[PDB]
């Protein structure tokens, strides 16, 4: 069917700008009390969430490094180091990954 | 195309007597030539239109619409230039005054229906337009109390005068 | 109409869907935490949790193999089912997958989780994380604890 | 090698125009008048002057001088360009005046009304030797780095430390 | 006459705020660094006897300004509205931090003397109302309080549920006209100028300025009412959400003079109760606390 009459702009303004088709105020925003950026509740923090990330995607390119092609994945566990330290008694029998940096404080 | 908006910055006003009210800094700043609909950025201009910088830019933050971070560049642009240039001692005290969106110069391309049929189909281009005023944003106006109403009922019916007579 | 049902419809019918969340429980299984749409994840979550106590019936379950077999697609992760993963998880008897919503996607602008399976390599994932016991609220509740006790 | 081109120039009365010279390019400055300023003052010295001034009010004067302006230092050029002879010569001047600068908003910002401080400034003079219509005019300022820091400002500022990547550690 | 004296004391406190004022020559840069966990080696360049923790704050965000309580200077705790002496390294301290315990100490005290500021104007003229001091609580005891003497005309008496519903509306009040809490650092003298009338004050004075090595001591103004605190306290009103006036209290001892302990119990609008638990923690503080 066909419009029999054009719509004036006070129809259409009543129309486009009533409460139930305008943006609605978040209130559920809050301060990271770690890096102090901005985050929702009931999400993680944006900027904390890259910065692991970052770190997990360098870990997993040292991985590629020792393993050394597909379907080589190990039968035992594996344990990430860093400059400066050395595998426990329990750590022994587990794959080991190395890095050249120091261990992050956030990452324990 | 005129360009009015960005020489409201030019203007210099002649220095206070000390028995005056410190006048409040007064920063307009823009974005012209958006590759978004000019009603589609009315929403979000809408949305952010009496609120505080910082609050302003929480609400942009989450807002998932494309606009959404457009505005959020102009209004960190306009945040940097008032502290700068605009002598604004703090840069959280600002308030977004007026929030509106043009319609900037558009594209016309061509939509190839069935038959031999087509259309004219355009790229939309529009403006954002910012104003911050330096200080604490503007209280709401309250709702209007029932003893309002009523107060002003009284003055309506005191107002009749007897018609067309002497 | 659809009161009560459990499994929500994914890709292009039945078969597809099987074949997209055993993709990612894949990739679950040999990364240990991977990100996804906020409802695939929830939806693979449950098979993932599924495929562990499969893997603590041990190698010598035939049952067990074969299913391992049609859920891993790189059979390379099979040995890891069994001798990684199963024994890592030997105290609990549930809970072995976490899941969290991230922020929304870039391009899409959907809801993103990550799961991960617990006690892995990796660094671990920011977490919600309730507020200390010193604060005052607490304090006040802590209060009324030792009331409660120091009456009897 | 000033005497050989102008043959009418006197060390002991110049002082005197390179004080009103001052004077006059600073109430330039007052009343936003950049032709006579100009006429007045070298193009190395104009930006400087008047980069920071536009779009506020400045409130110069000049108080009376506490000690006679007196030359320092004269030096000349020797043929560094085709056609092009320079000559700078150094004053000193030790004088109190008053300033303020207002906002644009015209919000006082920096300085005082109407009371004087106490100054003391080096300040270098160049003419073209070579040219028949060259003029002395100021050139530039010489900071001593034993001088005392400038007068505080009304605002209060932050400066920001590093914005960090999320990749990035604070040191 | 009361009236009169609490106008007068406003006149004292405003003329000793105005001389501590200008002996401050122009304005001074001090230099404040920002140690906190978040946005990390920011300096602030303030003025030297009139910039605050809050002025450092609203250089940050709104959202320090919002959910900023108490600062540390030198790691010392400092009001959020004291202006700062010299350069030093700041950092602020909110409710929901890992070891709240300054926090929450500031907030009950600040609690207890807006309770002492109600309880004064609460009473007619004919009776006698003597606010004698907020004795130092740990926040894990019921609740804050404020002991006071009231005349010898009202011994028999003693308050009824309504009347601590009356003073429950009354400190309400005060929440919502939103009043900072001003502060003020003198020497002994002049404070004593201010608190001369009442004895119980006089000698609490006199303990500050003895336990000191100086005659610091402080004073904190709610608006119009000033009290004398032992430590920092909360910037505004407005923090506090929930507050009623629990109980009164006779101390057994008291036949010389009578003690009544009044008790009260708050929570501030960031760490707000459902209405079940609040009402349980309103029957704790109706117990005597020691
Ligand atoms: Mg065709
Ligand atoms: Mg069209
Ligand atoms: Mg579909
Ligand atoms: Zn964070």
């Amino acid at each position: 069917a066909a419009p029999k009459n054009r719509r004036t702009i006070e129809v259409n303004r009543c129309r486009r700008r009533n409460p139930q088709k305008l943006i609605k105020v978040k209130n559920n925003i809050d301060v990271c009390p770690e890096c102090g950026h901005l985050k929702q509740k009931h999400v993680l923090c944006a900027y904390c969430y890259e910065k692991v990330c970052k770190e997990t995607a360098e870990i997993r390119r040292q991985i590629g490094k020792q393993e050394g092609g597909p379907f080589k994945a190990p039968t035992i566990e594996t344990v990430v180091l860093y400059t400066g330290e050395t595998p426990s008694e329990q750590d022994q029998g587990k794959r080991i990954i190395e890095r050249d940096r120091k261990r992050p404080s956030w990452f324990t | 195309i005129s360009r009015k908006w960005e020489k409201k910055n030019k203007i210099v006003y002649p220095p206070q007597l000390p028995g005056e009210p410190r006048r409040p800094a007064e920063i307009y700043h823009c974005r012209r030539q958006i590759k978004y609909s000019k009603d589609k950025m009315w929403y979000l201009a809408k949305l952010i239109r009496g609120m505080s910088i910082d609050q302003a830019l929480a609400q942009l933050e989450f807002n998932d619409k494309k606009g959404a971070k457009i505005i959020k560049e102009v209004l960190l642009e306009a945040q940097d230039m008032a502290v700068r240039d605009h002598n604004v001692e703090f840069r959280s005290n600002l308030y977004i005054a007026e929030s509106t969106s043009g319609r900037g110069q558009c594209l016309k391309r061509i939509r190839y229906h069935g038959r031999g049929r087509f259309g004219i189909m355009e790229k939309v281009y529009c403006h954002y337009f910012v104003k911050l005023v330096e200080g604490p944003p503007p209280p709401p106006e309250p709702p209007k109390t029932a003893v309002a109403h009523a107060k002003e009922y009284i003055q309506q019916l005191r107002s009749r005068t007897i018609v067309h007579t002497l | 109409i659809s009161h009560g049902r459990v499994f929500r419809r994914m890709g292009l019918g039945p078969e597809s869907r099987i074949h997209l969340l055993r993709n990612l429980l894949t990739g679950l299984v040999r990364h240990e935490r991977i990100e996804a749409p906020w409802a695939r994840v929830d939806e693979m979550r449950g098979y993932a949790e599924k495929l562990i106590d499969y893997g603590k019936l041990g190698d010598t379950n035939e049952r067990a193999m074969r299913m391992a077999d049609f859920w891993l697609t790189e059979k390379d992760l099979i040995p890891k089912l069994f001798q990684v993963l199963a024994p890592r998880y030997k105290d609990q008897t549930g809970g072995y997958t976490r899941m969290l919503q991230i922020p929304n996607r870039s391009l899409d602008r959907a809801k993103m989780a990550v799961i991960e399976y617990k006690g892995n390599c990796l660094p671990p994932l920011p977490l919600p994380r309730r507020d200390s016991h010193l604060t005052l609220l607490n304090q006040l509740l802590q209060g009324l604890r030792q009331d409660l006790r120091q009456s009897q | 090698r000033i005497k050989d081109y102008d043959a009418n120039f006197k060390i002991k009365d110049f002082p005197e125009k390179a004080k009103d010279i001052f004077i006059e390019a600073h109430l330039c400055l007052n009343n936003s008048d950049h032709d006579r300023l100009h006429t007045l003052v070298t193009e190395h010295c104009f930006p400087d002057m008047t980069w920071d001034i536009k779009y506020k009010t400045v409130r110069w004067s000049f108080v009376e001088s506490l000690e006679p302006s007196h030359v320092v230092q004269v030096r000349c050029s020797s043929m560094m360009n085709q056609g092009n002879v320079y000559g700078q010569i150094t004053v000193r001047m030790h004088t109190r005046q008053t300033l303020a600068i207002y906002d644009r908003f015209g919000r006082l910002m920096y300085g005082q009304e109407d009371v004087p401080k106490d100054v003391l400034e080096y300040v270098v003079f160049e003419k073209q030797l070579t040219n028949p219509y060259g003029s002395w005019r100021m050139h530039t300022k010489i900071v001593p780095p034993w001088a005392p820091p400038k007068q505080p400002i009304l605002k209060t500022v932050m400066i920001p430390g590093p914005q960090l990547k999320p990749e990035e550690e604070y040191e | 006459s009361p009236t009169e004296l609490t106008e007068m004391r406003n006149d004292l406190f405003n003329k000793e705020k105005a001389r501590q004022l200008s002996l401050t020559p122009r304005t001074e840069k001090i230099e404040v660094k920002h140690v906190g966990k978040t946005d990390p080696g920011t300096v602030f360049v303030m003025n030297k006897n009139i910039s605050t923790p809050y002025s450092c704050a609203m250089h940050l965000s709104e959202w320090y300004c919002r959910k900023s309580i108490l600062a540390l200077v030198d790691g010392q705790p400092w009001d959020m509205y004291k202006p700062l002496t010299k350069s030093c390294e700041i950092k602020f301290l909110t409710f929901k931090d890992c070891d709240p315990g300054e926090v929450n100490k500031a907030y009950w005290r600040s609690c207890a003397m807006m309770m002492g500021c109600v309880i004064e104007r609460a009473f007619k003229d004919e009776y006698m109302v003597n606010l004698v001091r907020a004795p130092e609580v740990p926040v894990i005891s019921g609740a804050f309080c404020y002991d006071v003497v009231l005349d010898s005309k009202l011994d028999e008496w003693m308050p009824t549920k309504e009347n601590l519903r009356s003073f429950t509306k009354d400190a309400h009040a005060l929440i919502y006209k939103d009043l900072p809490f001003e502060t003020l650092e003198v020497e002994a003298k002049v404070a004593l100028e201010i608190f001369q009338h009442s004895k119980y004050k006089v000698d609490f004075i006199e303990e500050k300025a003895s336990q000191n090595p100086e005659r610091i001591v402080k004073l904190h103004r709610i608006g119009d009412f000033i009290d004398v605190s032992e430590g920092p306290l909360i910037p505004r009103t407005s923090i506090c959400f929930q507050y009623e006036v629990s109980a009164v209290h006779n101390l057994q001892p008291t036949q010389p003079s009578l003690i009544r302990r009044f008790q009260g119990v708050s929570l501030p609008v960031h760490l707000r109760a459902h209405f079940t638990i609040w009402d349980k923690l309103l029957e704790r503080s109706r117990k005597m606390v020691t």
